[PDB]
RNA sequence: AAAA
RNA sequence: GCAAACCGCCUCUGCCCGC
RNA sequence: GUGGAAAGGCGGGCAGAGGCGGUUUGC
C-alpha cells in the first residue's frame, strides 16, 4: 500500500536502532509534554483502532532497507534451483544470515522470487570509552559504551499507516519535539537527536492470507514462522518486565497483536506497543 | 513540565592544538569518526568538563549560596574519599567507581542544587534527569574542505622526558588536532520550570567562561587546550513552536560576542524578548 | 534375553575377520569366528559365548542354506540352559543377517583401512589412545600378518576380562577395530568397528519393530517403513556460553561448556534407555548435534514426543529463551539406508529430516503454550554474570564476593569450575539425590572425583575407554573432551590475567575461534550409516583428542616450521575452552595463540588428505575485556575470514581501502610465505630484532605510516619513493627491496601492492618487541 | 641491458641499483629519457606512473656523477608565485654559474631537466601544475639517496 | 580532599629570543634542512610549546630545591622524606632520594601521593601523579606562537629562521663532520600565556614567587637548543599580571585586578617591593 | 551457526 | 694565471604507571 | 508514556646530551 515514511536524519550517534515499542514510548512521552495527559489516552485509542507505526530501519542514500521475511528459509532450496551447486551453497548461506533487504528485493522475497542481499550496512557498532574523573585528584575510571554511528548520507526511518489527522496531529508534532530531545540512550551526550523529513513509500504486496510483521508483534495467537525477541524496557525509572515479542519479518495469519497496559506503580498506566504491521507474504507448504 | 528549549549554537575554536584520546600511525590517537576518519569533540567530554569546572565553582560558594539554592546546606566543602562513606557531609559525595563526584541523591534535593539541576543526578529510587544536551562537535564545512584539499587536520607532537642529573631522553608521541581548527557545537537547554531558567543559563555560561581560561581534554597543563567559544544565535523554541511548527520562534542574534560579554553584558538586554514569552 | 542376544549377535557377527587377516585357523572367516568364540567360551568366559558363535557362522548367506543345518547346529546346544526360546534364537539369526546387508551394501588380502578424506591414502593400524601418535593417512597400502596377530592376542585378552554386555564390548572393540578395514577392497573407507556398531544398531531396531524370522525370509522388513532417524540440535549456544560479563572467570566459561554437553548427554541417554536401545544406536554426537537410529512403532513415537515435550519445557523454565533443542524424526525403510541403483537414498532421507529441523528452529518455543502469554510477577531482577531474569529473593550471594546477588544456576557452575581439574567424570542419577551439582531435563549429575566411588545407573567417564573403578551393574558411557589447560601454582585453571602475563613482548590475551569449511557438504556424500559413522568419529576425534596433543608439542615432523615468535615451551600457557565437532575456541598468551593457529592448521591439513580446509579468526585483547566482548570480536573475525573465502586466517586487525578489491584476512599459504621472507630479516627470536635494526622503530613504525598513505589513495604513487628514501637514508636499502617500486603485474591482475600485505607481518613483530 | 632494466613504466628499481652501484650504459637510455624529459616540456601531461618512471631514470643517470629545494618548499607553503619563480630560476642559474670542476656535468644535466618545466610554471596557475612538479622533484631526490648518492 | 577555587592569576608577556632558538622535531619529506625546528602545521611559523617551557621551568626548579633540602624543609613539609641525590644507583622507585620516578630510564622528582604533593614546593605548583591521589597541577603553560609583529615581518619577506652549519672536527686527523641546524633567528619574539589557578588563599605568594624564581633561573640558563654552544639566551618581557577573581566568571565584568609592570624585569617583580605590586590581590584574596 |  | 681534493651527519633513548 | 537516569580518556613527562666550516696539498 501507500505509507508515510518518516525519515530521521541523525545529528550524531544512536544508542540502538529503534523498535516500535520504544518509538511508541517516545511518542507517548512527546505527546504528554506538548499536549497533556488526555491526549496520550487519545493517542492509544487511535493506535488500538486502525493506524499503527512500524519499527525503525536504516536507509543509505535513497535505498530504503527493510527486514528480510522469515518465509524464505524453508523455501531457500527451491528459490535457488537454477544455480551451479558449488556456488549455490555459499549463495544460500549468506541469503539466510542476511538481516535486511533493499526495497526492490523485499518485494521479490514476498513473492518467493530469486533475490539478492545488500553488501554494505549503513551503520557500525563501535565501543567508545568514556571515563569517570575524581573532582580533586583526577582519578580515572574507564567504562565502555556502545553506539550506532551512521555514514555520510545514511540514517533511520520508520513507516506510518493510518488516517492523516492522527499523523498530522500526533505523530508529526511528536517527531519535531523528539528531534530536539532524544530517542533512547544518553541523549544528554547528544545521542538520539535528528532532523525529521516526511516522505511517501509504496510497497507491492501480494494479496494473501499470511503476512509479515514490520514491527514487534506481541501475538494473540501462535504465529506461523517466528523469531523470539526478548526485551523489557524502562519507564520513569521503573524497570519493565521482559516480554516475548516477535522480531520483524515473522509471519502471522489474521493476527492483530495488541498493546498491553502495565501497572508499574506510577500516576498513570504504561502501555507497551504490541501491534502488528502486516504486509502480505507468500508461503511454501509449511 | 515543558515550556520550550533554549538552543545555543556557535563554533568551538581550538586556539592551541586539541587532544581527546581513544587509546587504541601515531601512538596515542585522538578519537575520530569511524567512517570518514575525522576527529570530533564528544558530547560527554565537553559536558563533563563543564560540570567539573562548575562543581569546583559551587564548592567554594557553599556558604554564600545557602539562600538562593537550598540543599547546599546539606554539604560541607571537601571530598568523601578520606572517610569511605557515600552521601556524607562533604560535597563530592558519590563514588561512581574510583572517583568522587557531587551527585545529589534525590529529586527534591537536586531540584534545588545548582549543579545537579542543570547537569542531572542519579540517586537511589529518585533519578532527576538533566536539563541540557551537549551535542558532539564536528568540523565546520570550511574545515571539511581543507581536509578534502590535502591539508592535515591532526599532527604528531613528540614530547620527551629528561633525567635531572644525567639528561637521558625518553620520548613519546601524541596525536593532537591542528591548532586553529573550528568545530560546531550545540547546547539545548530544556526549560522545565519557568521560574529558574535565567540562573541555569547563567550557570551554564559561567562554566563556559571558566573553560576559556582552563583547558579541554588533552594534557592542557602543557598547553593542549586553549579553547574558545564563538557564538552564533540563541533560539528559544517555545511550546507553541512544537505544536504547530509555524516558524515564529524567538531568535537572539549574537554573531560576534564573547562568553564574558554575553554573560557580563546583555542577557537582560539580549534575553529581553525571551523573558517576555517566559 | 532376546534383547541382549540380538544386539550382541550383530555386534560380534563380523568377529573372526581380524583372526582371518591374522590367520590362526583355516580359511573362510565365518568358520574362524565360530572357533574363536567357541574357544573363548572355554576359558575366562561364560557359556553364552558358545551360543554367540552361531551368529558368526551363519551369515553372508553361505552356510545358512536350505534351512536345515541351522536347526541341527542349534539343537546340539541347549537354548533352555540360556533360557532363550529355541525358535526365538533362530529368529535372531535372520535379523542379524538382514542388518548386515542394511549397514554396508557391499578380498583375500591384508589391505588396510583407507581414509574417509582421501580414499587414495590409507591408515596404518594403531590403537585408539590419542597419546604420542597422530593417525595421518599415508600411501602404504600393506598390513603385516604379525601386526594382525598381535591385535588378536590383545583382543583375546580384553574380551576375556570384559563383561558380556553391549556397553562393555563397545569400548573393547573400539580400541582395536577402529583402524581395521571392514571389507577388504581397494578404497574401502568404512571402519570395522563402525560396521559392527551399526549392525547391532539396526538388528536391535528390527527386534523392537516386531519383525520376525519369516518377515526377513520374505523380505518384508525391507521396503517398509520400520526405522526412524532421530536428530537433534541445540540452537543458541553462542548466546548461552559466551553472553557473560566481566564477572565470569575462565573457570566459569570452562564449566559452561561442560554443562551444555551434560544437557546433551542427558537427552541422548534418555532416548536410548526409554526405547530399549543401546549406545550403538547413536550414529554421532558431536557439537550439540546428534543422530539416533530407532524403531518405527507407535509406542516409540508416543514416547519420543514426551522426551521432546519435557526437555523443551525444562529449558524454558531454566534459560528464558536462550537455548533450544529441536528434536525431529523421519520414518525410513531398509532400502533407504543404502544407495539403491545409482540414487543415494540415505542422503535424501537425511535432507528430508534436515528440512524438518529447519522449520522446527523457526517455531522456536512453540511447544510451550504459555509462550506468548503475559503473566504479571512482581519484583524481578537480573544476574550480574549471565544476565538472566529471576524474581528477586531467588538471587543468592556469590562465593567470590558475597555483596553481589547472582542467580543460583551460576553458583553451581562456579563450584563446578573448581572441580574440573579434579574430575574423572560424572554419574547420571535422579533429580533429587545427594552430591548432585547440576540438573538436566531428565536427571542429575554427581561429579566422580579422583578418589571416590561413583553412584548412578549410567557413569560418564571422560577421556578413556577402560572401566577401572566402576560398579559392574552400572552402564559405562565414554565421552571425550579437549581438556588442556595451563595450571597455576595451585592445581587449578589459570586466569585470563595469568595467561596474558606469560605472553612475549606486549602483554595481551590471544583468543582464537576456528572451524572446518563446508563440512556439511562432506557429510552429504555419505551413502550408508556405517559411512556417516566413520566420517563423524574421525572428524570429532581430531578436535576431541588430537588437538590437545598438538599443544603438547608433538607431530613436529608433520608440522615443521610455522610462524613463531618464541620457541615452543614444554608446558604451553594455553587454555582450551571448547573443541569438538568441527570448531574450537582457545584462549592463551598471544604469542602461542598465534603459533597454534598455524600449528593446528598444518596438522589438520595432514590429518585429512589435504582435502578439507580451516578458517580461523584471531584476536588479541586486554585482560579486563569482558568475554562477551572477546567472543563477539573473534566470531566477527571468523565470519569475515569465511564470507571472503574459505581456507584463510584473520591474523590481526588492519586498515584497508573501501574499493571492494582489498580484504582483511590472509590465506594460509600466503601469510606463511610472507613470514619466510619478511620475518627472518627483521626478527631474531624471543623478542629481539636483528643487527643494524636494534632501536630502529623509527624505521618500522614509519614503514607502517607510509603504508597508511596507500590506504587513503591506492592509486597515488607517493608511497613508492617515500619507502626508498626511508630505506636509503638509514642504509638499509637491501631490506625489503620490493616495497620501493610498484608491481606492474599486480595492477594487471587487479590484486593489491606488496606494501598492503606487509602490515600483518610487521605488526606481529612489533608486538613481540615490547610495543 | 640498461634499456631492458629501465623500461617504460616501472621494471626494476632494485635491478637498477645493481648496475648504478655501469658508467656509460645508463648514459644513453637515460639521455634518451632526458630527451624524453626534454620532450616532456609539457609538465602536466603525466598523471600516470610516468613521473615515477622518469624520476628513476633521471636519478639513475645522476647517480653516475656526484649530484632551491627549500625555496621550492617555502613556495609549496605559499599554496595554503610568478615573483619567485624568477628567483627560483635565478638560484638554479646561480648554482650552474658557480659549480666549476668535476661537477659541471651533473649540474648541467640537472640544469637540462628542470628549466623546461620551469618555463611552463611561469604561464600557469599555482595550485595545480606545481603540485604535479613538486611531486616529481621529490621523487628524484628520493631515489637518488636509494641508489647510493647525496 | 577539598579542592577549591578563588581565581586564576594570568601572566602574559613576551618571550624574547636574544640568541638563536632551536626546539627540535623529527613522513612525506625528501629534501630539506636537516634537524628542523617545530612549526605550526596550519600557519607554518615556528613556536614554543607549553611542554618545552613548563618542563624546562620544572627542571630548573627541582635542581634548585635539591640543592637546599635543609633550607626549604621548615617552610615545606614532606621534604624531610628526601635525601639529596637520585634513585639511579639503586633501582627502586620510591626510596629516600629526591628524584624518585622512572619515566623510562631517567629519574625525575614527582611526589607519589596527594598529601605528600600538597606540602612539596615542586609538586603543588607543577602537579604530580601516582597510584591513586594524582595531585593535579595549578599552573597551565600554553604554546607560545609568534607575536603579531613577527607574523607580519614574515609577510614582509624577512626570514624567521636560518640554517647554521656546524662541524664536529676529529681531534686526530682534523677530518670534518658537518651538519646543518635550523634555528629561529635571534631577536624573534614569542607571545606566551601562563595561568596560575588559585586554589588556596593561604599559599599563593609561595607559588607565584617560586614560579618567578624558576623564570629567573631560566633567564640565566637556556631554553630548548643546544645551549652550552650559545643556542638559548631567553628573556621574559612582561605585559600584564592580571588576577581574574571568582566573581569575574559569574558577572563577566572587568573586576580583575591589573598589576602594571609593562617595563619590568623577571628579577624586578620578585625584587623588593613585590608586596607593593601584589597588594591589591590581597584586597580580594 | 561449514554438525558450538 | 687561481684554485681543486673530502666531509656532508655521527650515537645513544622512543610509552609509561594507574583504573 | 523511550534497555532508561548519572559519569571529562587523563594525571605527571624540556626533543634533549657531546660537536671550532674545518684541514691537507698543488695544476
Ligand atoms: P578497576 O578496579 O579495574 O574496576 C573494574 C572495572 O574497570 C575496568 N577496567 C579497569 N582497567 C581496565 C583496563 O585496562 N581495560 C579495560 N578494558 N577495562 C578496564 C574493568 O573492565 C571493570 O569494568
Ligand atoms: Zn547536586
Ligand atoms: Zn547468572
Ligand atoms: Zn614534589
Amino acid at each position: 500500500p501507500k505509507f508515510i515514511a518518516v525519515k530521521l536524519i541523525p545529528k550524531g550517534p544512536f544508542r540502538d536502532i529503534p523498535r516500535a515499542d520504544t518509538l511508541f514510548g517516545a511518542i507517548g512521552n512527546a505527546i504528554s509534554a506538548i499536549h497533556g495527559q488526555s491526549a496520550v489516552e487519545e493517542l492509544v485509542d487511535a493506535f488500538v483502532g486502525g493506524a499503527r507505526i512500524s519499527s525503525a530501519f536504516p536507509y543509505s542514500g535513497d535505498t530504503y532497507y527493510l527486514p528480510k521475511p522469515l518465509s524464505v528459509e524453508p523455501a531457500l532450496e527451491g528459490i535457488l534451483t537454477g544455480l551451479d551447486e558449488e556456488e549455490r551453497y555459499t549463495t544460500a548461506k549468506r541469503l539466510r544470515k542476511a538481516k535486511y533487504l533493499d526495497l526492490k528485493n523485499f518485494e521479490l522475497a514476498l513473492r518467493l522470487r530469486p533475490f539478492t542481499i545488500p553488501e554494505e550496512i549503513p551503520y557500525a557498532r563501535v565501543d567508545v570509552p568514556r571515563v569517570v574523573l575524581d573532582r580533586v585528584t583526577q582519578d580515572s575510571s574507564i567504562y565502555f559504551w556502545e553506539e550506532i554511528r551512521f555514514r555520510e548520507k545514511s540514517g533511520v526511518y520508520f513507516l506510518y499507516s493510518g488516517p492523516r489527522e492522527v499523523f498530522d496531529g500526533y505523530i508529526a508534532p511528536a517527531m519535531r519535539f523528539l528531534g530536539d530531545t532524544g530517542i533512547g540512550g544518553k541523549s544528554t551526550w547528544g545521542a538520539g537527536l535528528f532532523e525529521v523529513e516526511f516522505h511517501e513509500m509504496k510497497i507491492d504486496a501480494p494479496g494473501s492470507e499470511y503476512s509479515v510483521t514490520l514491527s514487534n508483534a506481541l501475538p494473540t495467537k501462535t504465529p506461523v514462522l517466528w523469531r523470539l525477541l526478548r526485551k523489557g524496557g524502562w519507564s520513569f525509572g521503573r524497570r519493565k518486565p521482559r516480554m516475548t515479542f516477535i522480531a520483524e519479518g515473522s509471519i502471522v495469519k489474521n493476527d492483530p497483536g495488541g498493546m498491553e497496559r502495565l501497572e508499574l506503580g506510577l500516576s498513570h498506566e504504561v502501555y507497551v506497543y504490541g501491534l502488528t504491521f502486516p504486509l502480505g507474504v507468500e508461503l511454501p507448504e509449511g | 513540565r515543558f515550556y520550550g528549549k533554549i538552543v545555543i549554537k556557535g563554533k568551538i575554536k581550538a586556539v592551541t592544538g586539541l587532544h581527546i584520546g581513544s587509546q587504541r600511525g601515531i601512538a596515542n590517537p585522538v578519537i575520530k569518526d569511524p567512517h570518514t576518519g575525522l576527529p570530533y569533540i564528544p558530547g560527554s567530554s565537553l559536558k563533563g568538563r563543564l560540570r567539573s569546572l562548575f562543581e569546583i565553582l559551587v564548592n567554594s560558594r557553599l556558604g554564600e549560596w545557602r539562600e538562593k539554592y537550598p540543599s547546599l546546606a546539606n554539604y560541607s566543602p571537601g571530598s568523601c574519599r578520606p572517610d569511605n562513606q557515600e552521601n556524607c557531609g562533604k560535597f563530592f559525595n558519590r563514588k561512581i567507581n574510583r572517583g568522587w563526584i557531587h551527585v545529589c541523591p534525590d529529586y527534591e534535593t537536586a531540584l534545588a542544587c545548582p549543579v545537579c539541576r542543570l547537569f542531572g543526578a542519579s540517586g537511589k529510587e529518585s533519578n532527576f534527569p538533566s536539563r541540557i544536551i551537549v551535542r558532539d562537535a564536528f568540523l565546520t564545512k570550511e574545515w571539511e574542505e581543507k581536509w578534502r584539499a590535502g591539508e592535515a587536520i591532526t599532527e604528531a607532537k613528540i614530547e620527551v622526558g629528561i633525567d635531572r642529573v644525567t639528561s637521558q631522553a625518553n620520548p613519546r608521541t601524541n596525536e593532537r588536532v591542528v591548532a586553529g581548527a573550528e568545530f560546531e557545537f550545540e547546547i539545548i537547554y530544556n526549560v522545565e520550570n519557568t521560574t529558574h531558567w535565567r540562573d541555569d543559563i547563567k550557570n551554564l555560561l559561567t562554566a563556559m567562561a571558566l573553560l576559556e581560561d582552563s583547558y579541554l581534554g588533552g594534557s592542557g597543563s602543557r598547553g593542549y587546550g586553549k579553547v574558545k567559544f564563538i557564538f552564533d544565535s540563541f533560539e528559544f523554541r517555545p511550546l507553541d513552536y512544537y505544536r504547530t511548527g509555524k516558524d515564529e520562534d524567538i531568535v537572539s542574534i549574537d554573531a560576534r560576542e564573547k562568553s564574558v560579554s554575553d554573560i557580563l553584558s546583555g542577557f537582560d538586554s539580549l534575553f529581553s524578548e525571551v523573558e517576555g514569552k517566559l | 534375553e532376546i534383547d541382549e542376544l540380538t544386539a550382541l549377535g550383530g555386534l560380534l557377527h563380523d568377529i573372526g575377520k581380524p583372526v582371518q587377516r591374522a590367520g590362526l585357523y583355516s580359511g573362510d572367516h565365518s568358520t574362524q569366528g565360530a572357533r574363536f568364540l567357541r574357544d573363548l567360551a572355554e576359558n575366562t568366559g561364560r557359556a553364552e559365548y558358545e551360543l554367540l558363535s552361531l551368529f558368526s557362522e551363519f551369515h553372508h548367506k553361505g552356510h545358512m542354506k536350505n534351512d536345515e543345518l541351522m536347526i541341527r547346529r542349534i539343537k546340539e546346544l541347549s537354548p533352555e540352559r540360556f533360557g532363550l526360546t529355541m525358535e526365538d534364537v533362530l529368529n535372531a539369526l535372520w535379523i542379524v543377517y538382514e542388518a548386515d546387508n542394511l549397514a554396508s551394501g557391499e578380498p583375500q588380502a591384508s589391505r588396510p583401512l583407507y581414509s574417509v578424506f582421501n580414499p587414495g591414502k590409507a591408515y596404518p593400524w594403531a590403537e585408539l589412545d590419542f597419546e604420542k601418535e597422530l593417525p595421518v593417512p599415508g600411501d602404504v597400502f600393506s598390513i603385516r600378518s604379525q601386526d594382525y596377530r598381535e591385535l588378536v592376542k590383545r583382543l583375546w585378552e580384553e574380551l576375556s576380562k570384559a563383561k558380556l554386555r553391549s556397553d562393555r564390548l563397545l569400548p573393547v572393540l573400539e580400541k582395536y577395530l577402529t583402524f581395521v578395514s571392514s571389507v577388504t577392497s581397494e578404497g574401502n573407507i568404512i571402519s570395522l568397528y563402525d560396521h559392527m556398531r551399526m549392525t547391532s544398531a539396526i538388528a536391535l531396531a528390527m527386534l523392537r519393530a516386531g519383525c520376525t524370522a519369516e518377515d526377513v525370509r520374505s523380505g518384508r522388513c525391507r521396503k517398509e517403513k520400520r526405522f526412524l532417524l532421530i536428530e537433534g540440535d541445540f540452537s543458541g549456544i553462542q548466546d548461552f556460553i559466551y553472553r557473560v560479563s566481566g564477572k565470569g572467570t575462565l573457570k566459569y566459561l570452562r564449566a559452561r561448556s561442560a554443562y551444555l554437553e551434560l544437557i546433551g548427554w542427558d537427552v541422548v541417554l534418555e532416548i536410548l534407555s526409554r526405547l530399549g536401545l543401546t549406545r550403538a544406536n547413536v550414529v554421532f554426537n558431536a557439537g550439540g548435534h546428534f543422530m539416533i537410529i530407532a524403531q518405527n512403532t507407535p509406542d516409540a513415537v508416543k514416547e519420543l514426543e514426551e522426551i521432546r515435550a519435557k526437555a523443551v519445557e525444562w529449558l524454558y523454565r531454566e534459560f528464558e529463551s536462550d537455548l533450544y533443542l529441536a528434536i525431529e524424526w523421519e520414518p525410513v525403510s531398509g532400502r533407504e539406508f543404502g544407495r539403491e541403483g545409482g540414487k543415494n537414498l540415505f542422503a535424501e532421507a537425511r535432507k528430508r529430516l534436515k528440512h524438518k529441523l529447519t522449520v522446527r528452529k523457526l517455531k522456536r518455543f512453540g511447544e510451550i503454550k504459555g509462550l506468548f502469554e503475559h503473566g504479571h510477577t512482581e519484583r524481578l531482577a537480573e544476574c550480574p554474570v549471565c544476565g538472566r531474569e529471576l524474581p528477586e529473593g531467588k538471587l543468592e550471594p556469590s562465593a567470590s564476593d558475597p555483596e553481589t546477588k547472582v542467580c543460583p544456576t551460576c553458583n553451581r557452575l562456579v563450584s563446578l569450575g573448581g572441580n574440573l581439574p579434579k574430575l574423572l567424570g560424572f554419574g547420571r542419577t535422579a533429580k533429587n539425590d545427594a552430591g548432585v551439582l547440576v540438573e538436566g531435563p531428565f536427571s542429575g549429575f554427581v561429579p566422580y572425583l579422583q578418589g571416590g566411588r561413583p553412584v548412578g545407573e549410567q557413569i560418564l567417564v571422560k577421556n578413556t575407554l577402560n572401566p577401572g573403578e566402576i560398579p559392574e551393574s552400572a552402564q559405562f558411557v565414554p565421552y571425550f573432551v579437549a581438556d588442556y589447560f595451563k595450571k597455576d601454582p595451585k592445581g587449578g585453571v589459570a586466569t585470563f590475567e595469568e595467561l596474558s602475563m606469560a605472553s612475549t613482548g606486549t602483554r595481551r590475551l590471544g583468543v582464537m575461534k576456528g572451524d572446518v569449511d563446508r563440512l556439511g557438504e562432506f557429510f552429504s556424500s555419505m551413502d550408508s550409516p556405517s559411512k556417516l559413522a566413520t566420517a563423524s568419529r574421525f572428524m570429532d576425534y581430531f578436535f576431541k583428542g588430537y588437538i590437545g596433543a598438538i599443544i603438547e608439542g608433538k607431530f613436529g615432523y608433520i608440522i615443521g616450521d610455522v610462524p613463531s615468535l618464541r620457541d615452543w615451551p614444554e608446558e604451553p600457557d594455553i587454555v582450551v575452552v571448547y573443541a569438538g565437532g568441527d570448531d574450537f575456541f582457545i584462549v592463551g598468551a598471544w604469542d602461542q595463540i598465534f603459533e597454534l593457529a598455524f600449528r593446528v592448521r598444518r596438522a589438520f591439513n595432514a590429518y585429512t588428505g589435504g582435502k578439507l580446509t580451516l578458517s580461523v579468526g584471531l584476536g588479541y585483547f586486554d585482560e579486563r575485556t569482558p568475554i562477551y566482548r572477546m567472543a563477539d570480536v573473534v566470531s566477527e573475525r571468523l565470519d569475515t575470514a569465511k564470507d571472503e573465502g574459505r581456507n584463510r586466517v584473520f591474523v590481526v586487525g588492519r586498515s584497508r581501502p573501501l574499493d571492494g578489491k582489498h580484504k582483511l584476512s590472509y590465506e594460509w599459504n600466503h601469510y606463511e610465505e610472507l613470514w619466510r621472507t619478511y620475518a627472518p630479516r627483521i626478527y631474531a627470536g624471543n623478542g629481539r630484532l636483528k643487527g643494524k635494526l636494534e632501536s630502529k622503530k623509527g624505521l618500522l613504525w614509519k614503514l607502517l605510516e607510509i603504508r597508511e598513505l596507500y590506504v587513503r589513495d591506492p592509486n597515488d604513487v607517493r608511497w613508492a619513493y617515500l619507502t626508498a628514501y626511508l630505506l636509503g637514508r638509514h642504509g638499509l636499502s637491501d631490506l625489503f627491496p620490493e616495497l620501493v617500486g610498484i608491481d606492474t603485474k599486480a595492477v594487471e591482475r587487479k590484486e593489491p601492492q606488496p606494501v598492503y600485505w606487509v602490515d600483518g607481518v610487521l605488526k606481529i613483530v612489533l608486538m613481540a618487541v615490547r610495543r | 641491458v640498461d634499456a631492458s632494466r629501465l623500461f617504460g613504466e616501472s621494471p626494476d628499481v632494485v635491478g637498477i641499483k645493481k648496475m648504478l652501484e655501469k658508467g656509460k650504459q645508463w648514459e644513453a637510455i637515460q639521455p634518451y629519457f632526458d630527451n624524453v624529459v626534454r620532450e616532456a616540456k609539457n609538465f602536466l601531461e603525466w598523471s600516470p606512473n610516468k613521473r615515477l618512471a622518469n624520476a628513476v631514470t633521471v636519478a639513475a643517470y645522476l647517480t653516475s656523477q656526484g649530484l632551491i629545494l627549500d625555496m621550492a618548499r617555502t613556495t609549496e607553503l605559499k599554496v595554503k608565485i610568478k615573483d619567485d619563480l624568477v628567483k627560483m630560476r635565478y638560484l638554479l642559474a646561480y648554482t650552474v654559474g658557480k659549480a666549476t670542476g668535476q661537477s659541471k656535468y651533473s649540474l648541467d644535466a640537472f640544469h637540462r631537466i628542470l628549466d623546461p618545466m620551469l618555463e611552463v610554471l611561469m604561464g600557469s596557475p599555482k595550485k595545480e601544475n606545481f603540485e604535479k612538479f613538486y611531486d616529481f622533484l621529490q621523487a628524484v631526490v628520493a631515489y637518488h639517496k636509494f641508489f647510493g648518492g647525496g
